RNA sequence: GGGUGGUGAUGGCGUGCCUUUUGAAGAAUGAGCCUGCGAGUCAGGGACAUGUCGCAAGGUUAACCCGUGUGGGGUAGCCGCAGCGAAAGCGAGUCUGAAUAGGGCGACCCACACGCGCAUACGCGCGUGUGAAUAGUGGCGUGUUCUGGACCCGAA
RNA sequence: GUUGCGUGGUUCACCGCGGAGGUAGAGCUACUGGAUGGCCGAUGGGUUACUGACGUCAGCCAAACUCCGAAUGCCGUGGUGUAAAGCGUGGCAGUGAGACGGCGGGGGAUAAGCUCCGUACGUCGAAAGGGAAACAGCCCAGAUCGCCGGCUAAGGCCCCCAAGCGUGUGCUAAGUGGGAAAGGAUGUGCAGUCGCAAAGACAACCAGGAGGUUGGCUUAGAAGCAGCCACCCUUGAAAGAGUGCGUAAUAGCUCACUGGUCAAGUGAUUGUGCGCCGAUAAUGUAGCGGGGCUCAAGCACACCGCCGAAGCCGCGGCACAUCCACCUUGUGGUGGGUGUGGGUAGGGGAGCGUCCCUCAUUCAGCGAAGCCACCGGGUGACCGGUGGUGGA
RNA sequence: UGCCUCCUAAAAUGUAACGGAGGCGCCCAAAGGUUCCCUCAACCUGGACGGCAAUCAGGUGGCGAGUGUAAAUGCACAAGGGAGCUUGACUGCGAGACUUACAAGUCAAGCAGGGACGAAAGUCGGGAUUAGUGAUCCGGCACCCCCGAGUGGAAGGGGUGUCGCUCAACGGAUAAAAGGUACCCCGGGGAUAACAGGCUGAUCUUCCCCAAGAGUCCAUAUCGACGGGAUGGUUUGGCACCUCGAUGUCGGCUCGUCGCAUCCUGGGGCUGGAGCAGGUCCCAAGGGUUGGGCUGUUCGCCCAUUAAAGCGGCACGCGAGC
RNA sequence: UUACGGCGGCCACAGCGGCAGGGAAACGCCCGGUCCCAUUCCGAACCCGGAAGCUAAGCCUGCCAGCGCCGAUGAUACUGCCCCUCCGGGUGGAAAAGUAGGACACCGCCGAACA
């Protein structure tokens, strides 16, 4: 038969997404979304990332919102 | 066939309520 | 006001949400009955069991 | 008439047992029958965990010695007693480090009571004590495990 | 999974609140592609019947399209509820061949009792009982034990077979019910939509239904009639170089179109309920489980009962977990609640029986063991008594 | 066969198939850091060589361009374009997270040292992001002087940094490895093939629906294309459900038995049926349905006949019957 | 308080475009490049020095739905959970598109005159 398995390859899944949700009790340090390129952009007390990950510069709570078209994260203290 | 379709269309009796295995 | 449950259907093939709901309003058994205030928890979990139990406005 | 014990016309229900399987009454395996026999055992101061008992900041001996014995000796040793570090080393600290930076690992050991250097009588610390599970240690039981054939049988 | 030691509501359910989404769907002049029909028109092609870029007007399509976009699900949080939630850390596991059914998908031929995923989906596995004729995986329902009590579930109630040859209103003629397609069909019931008509409707009948424009031509004749083709007017109730037969034609039997003639509906047409045909493999009716059933025992709607399980309730026995009150208030007992008690792998707990040893005690030649029979007993392994046999 | 990206994937995450698509085993000394500046493609208009498309000018143009490299997510605020200076393509760390069986993998504010750029604010522990990789062992090299087998050394070892595997079957059995067995053996499996059964019915088969046509005219005497719907379960398959502690495989012989989709005989309708013969369709399974040549054959062809030399099922009926 | 100047919120209901009107301070164009700084050429820009000129443009105001944008209600698609042979039905949610319409933004912080 037809040797047709040319296309059967993958790489893992990164386990992208949100992390903590809006209204969410997080510390410093911990990632709230970790993501490929900016879909979401970092807001206020929100830091971005090597590989854009938007972890928390201060602990509080998360939110989300937009910031001129762009849909950002933040931490309210 | 006869012997599969019959058997398949046992499910429909109220008692099966149209569901059966296989 | 005051509604009053009755198990009337087997939890046997019911979902998690069934089971743990009827366990949530106390009900154990064909035929067993409980006495719970009508509020908004209530009824979505009545809601929830409908098809497993009658309810009626008993004092 | 009633109750035992035997039988059982007649009515209903009713697909052996084991193994192994998604699933066997299975037309998959094994078993003719009976009687007898036939499979997680033992050793070790082994290892881990537990139950229990002794002693307890200690515990315990090994060989061996002496005893008619299972008893009495026997401190060599082992475990506990301080940790950190590759190590030198330092030590309730220590390692990394330039760091009176941060981190890693480690110490702040228990309940009840008294006693103090004393808070009006109620308390921090530190000491007796009493745990005769304290905290370990030794024995004994159990489960698992290690090395042995290691639950038993079976090749080519 | 179990079990020990900790922790304690952290689990889970429902309600509310705060959040991310790109599935379903949809949309696409919002992108990338696919793609239908118009209109204009760059080009190319042989001045331009050919091409028809781009636009423009509309209609569409997509797992790897998205200007959009749910329901669910998920994360957090606050209340409420819920005993046998959750979590940590140890001991001991087994399992790591799954099956079918529902829903969403891939592979396949949108085949497979196929295969591969998803699914706080189910059941089987490891689940007995009831229903499905029989029938792991469907429906009902989760068996602690006993009862010669009751109520129900799914499913049923003419007989097999417990309960209705139940009631009311209709439908079916096909044994449809009690298998099947494209499609065929003046089957039948019901709900609609138009034409004509007492100024006489459809069916049936007499009279009548033609002349020049019988052009093109095939040709023996095309003259409507072997075929394609003029593509229109007029004594007249109406009336075509003509609806179907038919000959080489000429011809011939008639239908379109009305009058009189006879006295009440008659034609089309749509959606539907139930039917018909299509229908068709090999041991024997063999596609209601059987008898039988339309005098329904079939179907639809409405209603009334009843039967029906190991479900639930009643009464009694047992057990496990946990809680509350008395007794040396934890070694724990007693009483009473509440919940629970299907189970394979497997975990934990507690026991029966055999033999041997030690200690104590007690039987035994007036008869032990072993064996046999009978009568009794315990929740189980099993136990006791009596007798027979027997001989330590 | 490892890694990366997408779809499948059912709007968190994750999710399989020998499902659908592609990439990677690098590159860059700037394509890194920083500061500052800029905006593209396409279209239209005009313009020596120059044209559709080189450079120029003006408009329009918000992203249709570009991004080192696949795809996705991003990026016009730019991460895209350009220029200046630089080496943070740092050392000592790292609260807290993500992910995860483990091993791994990933993000990280912030502190210090010493720097780069910047006027400062600040940013910089490589690159818009996610591939460009390899555990442990055993060794090598540089440094530190930690240990230094009586002592001083040294050898050797240790630490810190780093190097050596298409170990690519990419969690990496050995440093080191191909085949045959029909001479085969053993342990197993119906966990898995060959026969037969079962499901399916693509294929096959037998019909049917529609009717473009063919038939002088005329679709329907007969034949019917393009398409459509089914039957059967006799073909070749698909699946792998029973059987591997055995279900004997083809053909023949013998004996049958059943279906009817009928070959003959029987009864009919239509005919492009004058008659004789036929064609087609319908009904019909009671009986019959030959002997040879060739081939293991089934099948098939042929010979001679015949009323006819039917087609199928029954483990492709039948080896405890041959 | 103004047809004014000043910096953000917000990122189209705000944008883009069209048509008018506006110059007190201010924003601007504007005049130059001896003077810091600058052009991968250009004093265009950037930067500096000025106030002869002007609201032509930017900017501001007002009006226009034109190009766009926002957009219900209802209905439908889809759907959680039930009931049920599908068809279906109950119940809880509920789009996209389209329509009615909305819309030529709104809000916040100092100076000039006024006052
Ligand atoms: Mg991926
Ligand atoms: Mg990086
Ligand atoms: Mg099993
Ligand atoms: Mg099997
Ligand atoms: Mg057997
Ligand atoms: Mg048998
Ligand atoms: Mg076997
Ligand atoms: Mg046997
Ligand atoms: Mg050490
Ligand atoms: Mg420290
Ligand atoms: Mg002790
Ligand atoms: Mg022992
Ligand atoms: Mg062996
Ligand atoms: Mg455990
Ligand atoms: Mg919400
Ligand atoms: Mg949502
Ligand atoms: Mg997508
Ligand atoms: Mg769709
Ligand atoms: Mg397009
Ligand atoms: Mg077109
Ligand atoms: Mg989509
Ligand atoms: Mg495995
Ligand atoms: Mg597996
Ligand atoms: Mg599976
Ligand atoms: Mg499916
Ligand atoms: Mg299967
Ligand atoms: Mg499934
Ligand atoms: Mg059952
Ligand atoms: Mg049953
Ligand atoms: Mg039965
Ligand atoms: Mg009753
Ligand atoms: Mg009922
Ligand atoms: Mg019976
Ligand atoms: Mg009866
Ligand atoms: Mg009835
Ligand atoms: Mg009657
Ligand atoms: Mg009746
Ligand atoms: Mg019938
Ligand atoms: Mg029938
Ligand atoms: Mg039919
Ligand atoms: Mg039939
Ligand atoms: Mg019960
Ligand atoms: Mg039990
Ligand atoms: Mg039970
Ligand atoms: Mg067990
Ligand atoms: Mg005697
Ligand atoms: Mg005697
Ligand atoms: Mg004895
Ligand atoms: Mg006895
Ligand atoms: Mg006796
Ligand atoms: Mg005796
Ligand atoms: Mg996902
Ligand atoms: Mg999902
Ligand atoms: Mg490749
Ligand atoms: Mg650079
Ligand atoms: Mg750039
Ligand atoms: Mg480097
Ligand atoms: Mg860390
Ligand atoms: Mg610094
Ligand atoms: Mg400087
Ligand atoms: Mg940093
Ligand atoms: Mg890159
Ligand atoms: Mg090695
Ligand atoms: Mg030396
Ligand atoms: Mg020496
Ligand atoms: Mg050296
Ligand atoms: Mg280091
Ligand atoms: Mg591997
Ligand atoms: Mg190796
Ligand atoms: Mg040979
Ligand atoms: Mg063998
Ligand atoms: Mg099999
Ligand atoms: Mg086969
Ligand atoms: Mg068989
Ligand atoms: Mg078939
Ligand atoms: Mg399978
Ligand atoms: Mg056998
Ligand atoms: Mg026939
Ligand atoms: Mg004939
Ligand atoms: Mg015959
Ligand atoms: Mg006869
Ligand atoms: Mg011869
Ligand atoms: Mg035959
Ligand atoms: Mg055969
Ligand atoms: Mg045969
Ligand atoms: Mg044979
Ligand atoms: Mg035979
Ligand atoms: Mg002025
Ligand atoms: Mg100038
Ligand atoms: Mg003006
Ligand atoms: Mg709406
Ligand atoms: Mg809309």
């Amino acid at each position: 038969g037809a040797s047709s398995s040319r296309n059967g390859r993958d790489s893992a899944a990164q386990r992208l997404g949100v992390k903590r949700y809006g209204g969410q009790v997080v510390k410093a340090g911990e990632i709230l979304v970790r993501q490929r390129g900016t879909k979401f952009h970092p807001g206020v007390n929100v830091g971005r990332g090597g590989d854009d990950t938007l972890f928390a510069k201060t602990a509080g709570a998360v939110e989300f919102g937009i910031k001129r078209g762009r849909k950002t994260v933040s931490i309210v203290g | 066939a006869k012997r599969g379709r019959k058997k398949r269309d046992r499910k429909y009796s109220k008692a099966n309520h149209g569901k059966r295995p296989n | 006001s005051q509604l009053k449950i009755t198990q009337v259907r087997s939890t046997i093939g019911a979902r998690w949400k069934q089971r743990e709901s009827l366990r949530t309003l106390g009900l154990r058994r064909i035929r067993h009955s409980v006495i719970r205030e009508d509020n908004a928890a209530t009824r979505g979990l009545i809601a929830v069991v409908r098809h497993l139990v009658e309810v009626e406005p008993a004092q």
